[PDB]
């Protein structure tokens, strides 16, 4: 190596840095400030680096003293550990996937039922997020005619004690119509 | 120069929804009796917009926030909304952008104006004469350093004041998308003293304006017929959030009607199905209902220096056939103080792109240390060969990492 | 009248059809849904990549296509020969079997 | 330009001969994203812009999509779904001077990273620790704005490179700017490989009726299809159908 | 101010030839222009606006042409009633100002 | 067809104002600008100011401005001049032409961005002389 | 092949660049296999003057 020679034969300092994400408890980190945890509701978290948009509840389980992240089943996380006050918790999609809507045709009216399966009838605010969620919807989340199928609970149609032919179906022996002051019935 | 204007007679303004109003084209490609999915800053279907109105000495014209799109209607008689601010600090520290239509033409501004709390543009009406001029403009105190300037086509207004109920209504869409200010709108004339028209509306796109400034305030102008009289004017303000549209086209290539796909069930099937017509049954959603409005961020409670400057300025640096790793654990690596003194040549990530850098947390970090001839650097890669990465230094296929490279000739390389 | 079965497989073949055109509609994660764009800037060793993802992803949309067709079509061989064993001894003579 | 204040020209209402500016100038670094250089000169660009800005050496790999830096986070972002070309060359003999060209500027400290195509052109006093700085310099208190120090006698990283990115939007709205290919007749009724207004293609065109919107140039009844385009010569409106039908 | 110069002052013709005439502008005025056609004794009539388009109940036989600061008119088949005084105006600015004009005999 | 008549031929002492009127017949009043020009014995056309009929603002050339009042009456549905400081100069004809844009009683003016606007003086009138001498 | 070109026409010797070198001198096939072997040679190939 010389002053006087070109670009080729001059020194030229490289550092390589050899990385591991996402596995095993974490040292180094990021300039990215910590915020507060906001537990029970939907949210995009970056637990540890790790980027996403779901709720989280408190799990149960125990982890080992080398491991530090977790999935059930590969392609989700199941769990994750907090950095800041370790403590075990779990790793849930933002909202429960069973929602189905039944309907009647769009001239006959536009007055819609829909179906929550799966899920207690205490639990519906909770389990959908109507808290965070267009009033419109509200209405439907919480009303006064409920009824709870073995399938789910059901917000949006009245239950009659007399019993109907059935055309289309709910999925727990439930069926509904359009019968009459005129509404959806089930 | 700005004044204080007297008079002023506080009342709450109220909130009223938009009978599906604010939807624009999102695109200048043609089409015709087809439906469109597709996703942009939208305002929802019967949201709260504020009901902003003048008459006693009822005058009004605060200032928002911008939050990423704002969608504007106004109920015009006698040509009093005159245009709109926009900015962040509004006082000549930021960039500012302003949108004026004066007596004969159209300017848009984009300058470090400083503003005042209450700009007006004031017409006066003479006694002899029954002609309306305009005569007052106050909405910058003074002028700097300007960047964008545009003048419209020259014309003439109706100035004239005149009464009874409002005659038209001006619909405008702003948005800042990719450092593009995209302005959308539409006029319709109608019929009405007080309310906002149950219709839709298809703004067509009128400019596209390469500005790409920071933005979070805006106001709007108003034209006022120390006396003075407020007129007759209504305006409205909403917001912009990113959600879902379905849109309809007719067989002349404008827009029927948008479907909402985050308001109703009926509107969930709607979108899901992408038709605005569902026969009977049960139909299962895809879930757009939900959008998360916060981020939580948490980390490893350790917040200590890692040691880059032992690594970067070591005096004494390892050579290529016996190289040095050092462990660095347990403190932070700020990224951010490395290129204020130091310019790398090529900082050649793999695995890991260099945005998404700065938010992640690193579990076995090493640093390796050598020192290579220009013509070599490129050996240091995946893949690469040579007489460095076969009989010095070589690096594994699935590498995961970053490569910081720069010169050195002044300070490793000698006379002699 | 109670003529909902008929118009159901015209529904249904109606719809499979459109949701066909809107799948080929789709992009499928190239830079446009378009051969003719990405054939009017893309040398072909850069273009090659972007045919290979459309053409792989319309040739996905056609073979749910053609697997729902074709098994619903099954369905209908069913229904087929369930009405020419109603062709068989209820027109050319007459059924014992109740219901 | 400097690089904290950037340039942006547009372009209209003429043809992009590619083939003059290679006569006198040398690119360095003629990086594309998006448009190959070869299909270059076939297309016609609706919607150009000229940026520009003064960079050292070491800095001209940060003007690129995903790229970050000093360059790249406080000074001038690159979109994430660019469309374009970066044309670069050296600069050292006629932006740089003896004794230092001090008239550059970069933003060396910023509170945030840049959005895509966003200027910044503030001057306010950056607080580099937690105590206020009232608006005058005091300990950890710095102008944001530092000045390159170019100078002849320096290395390949620490000389001058301008930077000229365009900004094109293909084949969408109609179009300003083409390319130096020549124009020929047009064949209409017979299966010809068309070059309308950038869009390669083979098929038959015919004659419609359909009326499109001022704004509009292109259309696509369905998309995969682009049935629709009007002739730039003629500004009859017309369609683009298959070589011939499937029905055989 | 924004001033129009029509060449030649003096222009000399026949009946049934093809004449071209052409006016040139100081500065950018794009397709802002009206070709303007004056009978003496008479009020003048529009006849070419925005410098490429025919204007309705106007023969095709007059057409015109031009770009930026140069712009042109050109007279096929001259009838004997097209003998009278053309001017071209420019509209990118106020105020809106006319040629000095050309006269053709026969 | 439209047909325009303008005022008769008036002379006077060119020391005080003069009064010329138009009346459009077979279009709305309001909706095209009413153009004005003056042309001299022996010389070309120029422009000297442009009436927005419905809003009563107008427009006039920056060599006269400050001197020219331009009125409407759409009561009686005529376009009135007068001018005043009369010289030996303005002993001329003058002609008051509709342009061809045509508007809405609406300011649509924010639409000067989408759509170019091009105006053409394409219906003019008959023309009145005005001769001032000492 | 064997050709002396300056320094920043170094990168048109590829498939799918364009120039003055890779459109009127040498260009390089779409579908190529093979290996581009470059080097500086200011000492051997450029003299005084
Ligand atoms: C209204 O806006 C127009 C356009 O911005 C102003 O016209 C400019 O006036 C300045 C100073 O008089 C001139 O230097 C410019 O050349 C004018 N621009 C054009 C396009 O002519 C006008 O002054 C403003 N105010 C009023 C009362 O009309
Ligand atoms: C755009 O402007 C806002 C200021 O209006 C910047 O956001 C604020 O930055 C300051 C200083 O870091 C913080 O104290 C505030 O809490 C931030 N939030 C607010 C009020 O917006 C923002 O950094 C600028 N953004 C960009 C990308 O330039
Ligand atoms: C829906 O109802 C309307 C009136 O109730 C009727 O005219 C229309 O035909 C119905 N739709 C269909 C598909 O029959
Ligand atoms: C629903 O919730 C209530 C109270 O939380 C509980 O008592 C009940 O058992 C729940 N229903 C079912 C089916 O578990
Ligand atoms: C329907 O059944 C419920 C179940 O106990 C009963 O309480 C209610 O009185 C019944 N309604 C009528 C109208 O009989
Ligand atoms: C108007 O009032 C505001 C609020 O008090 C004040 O800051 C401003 O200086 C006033 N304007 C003038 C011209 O004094
Ligand atoms: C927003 O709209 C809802 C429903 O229209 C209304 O109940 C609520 O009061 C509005 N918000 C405010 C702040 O008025
Ligand atoms: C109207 O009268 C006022 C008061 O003298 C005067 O200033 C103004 O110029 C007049 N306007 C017209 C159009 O004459
Ligand atoms: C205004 O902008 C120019 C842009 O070149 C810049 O040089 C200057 O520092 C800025 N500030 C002032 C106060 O002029
Ligand atoms: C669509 O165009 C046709 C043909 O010009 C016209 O008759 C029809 O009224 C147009 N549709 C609408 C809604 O204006
Ligand atoms: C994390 O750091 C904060 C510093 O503000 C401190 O208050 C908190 O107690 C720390 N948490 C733990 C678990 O040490
Ligand atoms: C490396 O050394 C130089 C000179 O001693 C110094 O200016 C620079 O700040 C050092 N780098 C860091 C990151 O401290």
């Amino acid at each position: 190596f010389q002053p006087t020679n070109g670009v080729g034969y001059q020194p030229y300092r490289v550092v390589v840095l050899s990385f591991e994400l996402l596995h095993a408890p974490a040292t180094v980190c990021g300039p990215k400030k910590s915020t507060n945890l906001v537990k029970n509701k939907c949210v995009n978290f970056n637990f540890n680096g790790l980027t996403g948009t779901g709720v989280l509840t408190e799990s149960n389980k125990k982890f080992l003293p080398f491991q530090q992240f977790g999935r059930d089943i590969a392609d989700t996380t199941d769990a994750v550990r907090d950095p800041q006050t370790l403590e075990i918790l779990d790793i849930t999609p933002c909202s429960f996937g069973g929602v189905s809507v039944i309907t009647p045709g769009t001239n006959t009216s536009n007055q819609v039922a829909v179906l929550y399966q799966d899920v207690n009838c205490t639990e519906v605010p909770v389990a959908i997020h109507a808290d965070q969620l267009t009033p419109t919807w509200r209405v439907y989340s919480t009303g006064s005619n409920v009824f709870q199928t073995r399938a789910g609970c059901l917000i949006g149609a009245e239950h009659v004690n007399n019993s109907y032919e059935c055309d289309i179906p709910i999925g727990a022996g439930i069926c509904a119509s359009y019968q009459t002051s005129q509404s959806i019935i089930a | 120069q700005c004044v204080n204007l007297t008079t002023r007679t506080q009342l709450p303004p109220a909130y009223t929804n938009s009978f599906t109003r604010g939807v624009y084209y999102p695109d200048k490609v043609f089409r015709s009796s087809v439906l469109h999915s597709t996703q942009d800053l939208f305002l929802p279907f019967f949201s709260n917009v504020t009901w902003f109105h003048a008459i006693t000495k009822r005058f009004d014209n605060p200032v928002l926030p911008f939050n990423d799109g704002v969608y504007f209607a106004s109920t015009e008689k006698s040509n009093i909304i005159r245009g709109w601010i926009f900015g962040t600090t509004l006082d000549s520290k930021t960039q500012s952008l302003l949108i004026v239509n004066n007596a004969t033409n159209v300017v848009i501004k984009v300058c470090e104006f400083q503003f005042c709390n209450d700009p007006f543009l004031g017409v006066y009406y003479h006694k002899n004469n029954k002609s309306w001029m305009e005569s007052e403009f106050r909405v910058y105190s003074s002028a700097n350093n300007c960047t964008f300037e545009y003048v419209s086509q020259p014309f003439l207004m109706d100035l004239e004041g005149k009464q009874g109920n409002f005659k038209n209504l001006r619909e405008f869409v702003f948005k800042n998308i990719d450092g593009y200010f995209k302005i959308y709108s539409k006029h319709t004339p109608i019929n009405l003293v007080r309310d906002l028209p149950q219709g839709f509306s298809a703004l067509e796109p009128l400019v596209d304006l390469p500005i790409g400034i920071n933005i979070t305030r805006f106001q709007t102008l108003l034209a006022l017929h120390s006396g003075w009289t407020a007129g007759a004017a209504a305006y409205y303000v909403g917001y912009l959030q990113p959600r879902t549209f379905l849109l309809k086209y007719n067989e002349n290539g404008t827009i029927t009607d948008a479907v909402d796909c985050a308001l109703d069930p009926l509107s969930e099937t709607k979108c899901t199905l992408k038709s605005f017509t569902v026969e009977k049954g049960i139909y299962q959603t895809s879930n757009f209902r939900v959008q998360p409005t916060e981020s939580i961020v948490r980390f490893p409670n350790i917040t200590n220096l890692c040691p880059f400057g032992e690594v970067f300025n070591a005096t004494r640096f390892a050579s290529v056939y016996a190289w040095n790793r050092k462990r660095i654990s347990n403190c932070v690596a700020d990224y951010s103080v490395l290129y204020n003194s130091a310019s790398f040549s090529t900082f050649k990530c793999y695995g890991v792109s260099p945005t998404k850098l700065n938010d992640l947390c690193f579990t076995n970090v090493y640093a390796d240390s050598f020192v290579i001839r220009g013509d070599e650097v490129r050996q240091i890669a995946p893949g690469q060969t040579g007489k460095i990465a076969d009989y010095n230094y070589k690096l594994p296929d699935d590498f995961t990492g970053c490569v910081i490279a720069w010169n050195s000739n002044n300070l490793d390389s000698k006379v002699g | 009248s109670a003529l909902g079965k008929l118009q159901d497989v015209v529904n249904q073949n109606a719809q499979a059809l459109n949701t066909l055109v809107k799948q080929l509609s789709s992009n499928f994660g190239a830079i446009s849904s378009v051969l003719n764009d990405i054939l009017s800037r893309l040398d072909p060793p850069e273009a090659e990549v972007q045919i290979d993802r459309l053409i792989t992803g319309r040739l996905q949309s056609l073979q749910t296509y053609v697997t729902q067709q074709l098994i619903r079509a099954a369905e209908i061989r069913a229904s087929a020969n369930l009405a020419a064993t109603k062709m068989s001894e209820c027109v050319l003579g007459q059924s014992k079997r109740v219901d | 330009a400097s690089v904290y204040a950037w340039n942006r020209k547009r372009i209209s209402n003429c043809v992009a001969d590619y083939s003059v500016l290679y006569n006198s100038a040398s690119f360095s670094t003629f990086k594309c994203y998006g448009v190959s250089p070869t299909k270059l000169n076939d297309l016609c660009f609706t919607n150009v812009y000229a940026d520009s800005f003064v960079i050292r050496g070491d800095e001209v790999r940060q003007i690129a999509p995903g790229q970050t830096g000093k360059i790249a986070d406080y000074n001038y972002k690159l979109p994430d779904d660019f469309t374009g070309c970066v044309i670069a060359w050296n600069s050292n003999n006629l932006d740089s001077k003896v004794g230092g060209n001090y008239n550059y500027l970069y933003r060396l400290f910023r509170k945030s990273n840049l959005k895509p195509f966003e200027r910044d052109i503030s001057t306010e006093i950056y607080q580099a620790g937690s105590t206020p700085c009232n608006g005058v310099e005091g300990f950890n208190c710095y102008f944001p704005l530092q000045s390159y120090g170019f100078q002849p006698t320096n290395g390949v990283g620490y000389q001058p490179y301008r930077v000229v990115v365009l900004s094109f939007e293909l084949l969408h709205a109609p179009a300003t700017v083409c390319g130096p290919k020549k124009s020929t007749n047009l064949v209409k009724n017979k299966c010809v490989n068309f070059n309308f207004n950038g869009l390669t293609g083979t098929g038959v065109l015919t004659e419609s009726n359909k009326k499109f919107l001022p704004f509009q140039q292109f259309g696509r009844d369905i998309a995969d299809t682009t049935d629709a385009v009007r002739d730039p010569q003629t500004l009859e409106i017309l369609d683009i159908t298959p070589c011939s039908f499937g029905g055989v | 101010a924004i001033q129009l110069t029509q060449s030649p002052s003096s222009l000399s013709a026949s009946v049934g030839d093809r004449v071209t005439i052409t006016c040139r502008a100081s500065q950018g005025i794009s397709s802002y222009l009206a070709w303007y056609q004056q009978k003496p004794g008479k009020a003048p009539e529009l006849l070419i606006y925005a410098a490429s388009t025919l204007q309705s109940g106007v023969p095709s036989r007059f057409s015109g042409s031009g770009s930026g600061t140069d712009f042109t008119l050109t007279i096929s088949s001259l009838q004997p009633e097209d003998f009278a005084t053309y001017y071209c105006q420019q509209l990118n600015t106020y105020p809106f100002t006319f040629g000095p004009g050309t006269k053709v005999d026969i | 067809q439209v047909q325009l008549v303008q005022s008769g031929a008036e002379v006077k002492k060119p020391g005080a104002s003069v009064k010329v009127s138009c009346k459009a017949s077979g279009y709305t009043f309001t909706s095209y600008y009413m153009h004005w020009v003056r042309q001299a014995p022996g010389q070309g056309l120029e422009w000297m100011g442009v009436i927005n009929p419905s809003g009563g603002s107008t427009s006039y050339a920056e060599k006269f401005r400050g001197r020219v009042t331009m009125t409407r009456d759409t009561s009686t549905s005529t376009v009135y001049m007068e001018l005043s400081s009369l010289r030996s100069e303005d002993t001329a004809v003058y002609y008051c032409a509709r342009d061809r844009e045509p508007h809405s009683d609406s300011s649509g003016y924010w639409d000067s961005l989408k759509y170019y606007y091009y105006y053409a003086l394409d219906v003019w009138g008959q023309g009145t002389t005005v001769t001032v001498s000492s």
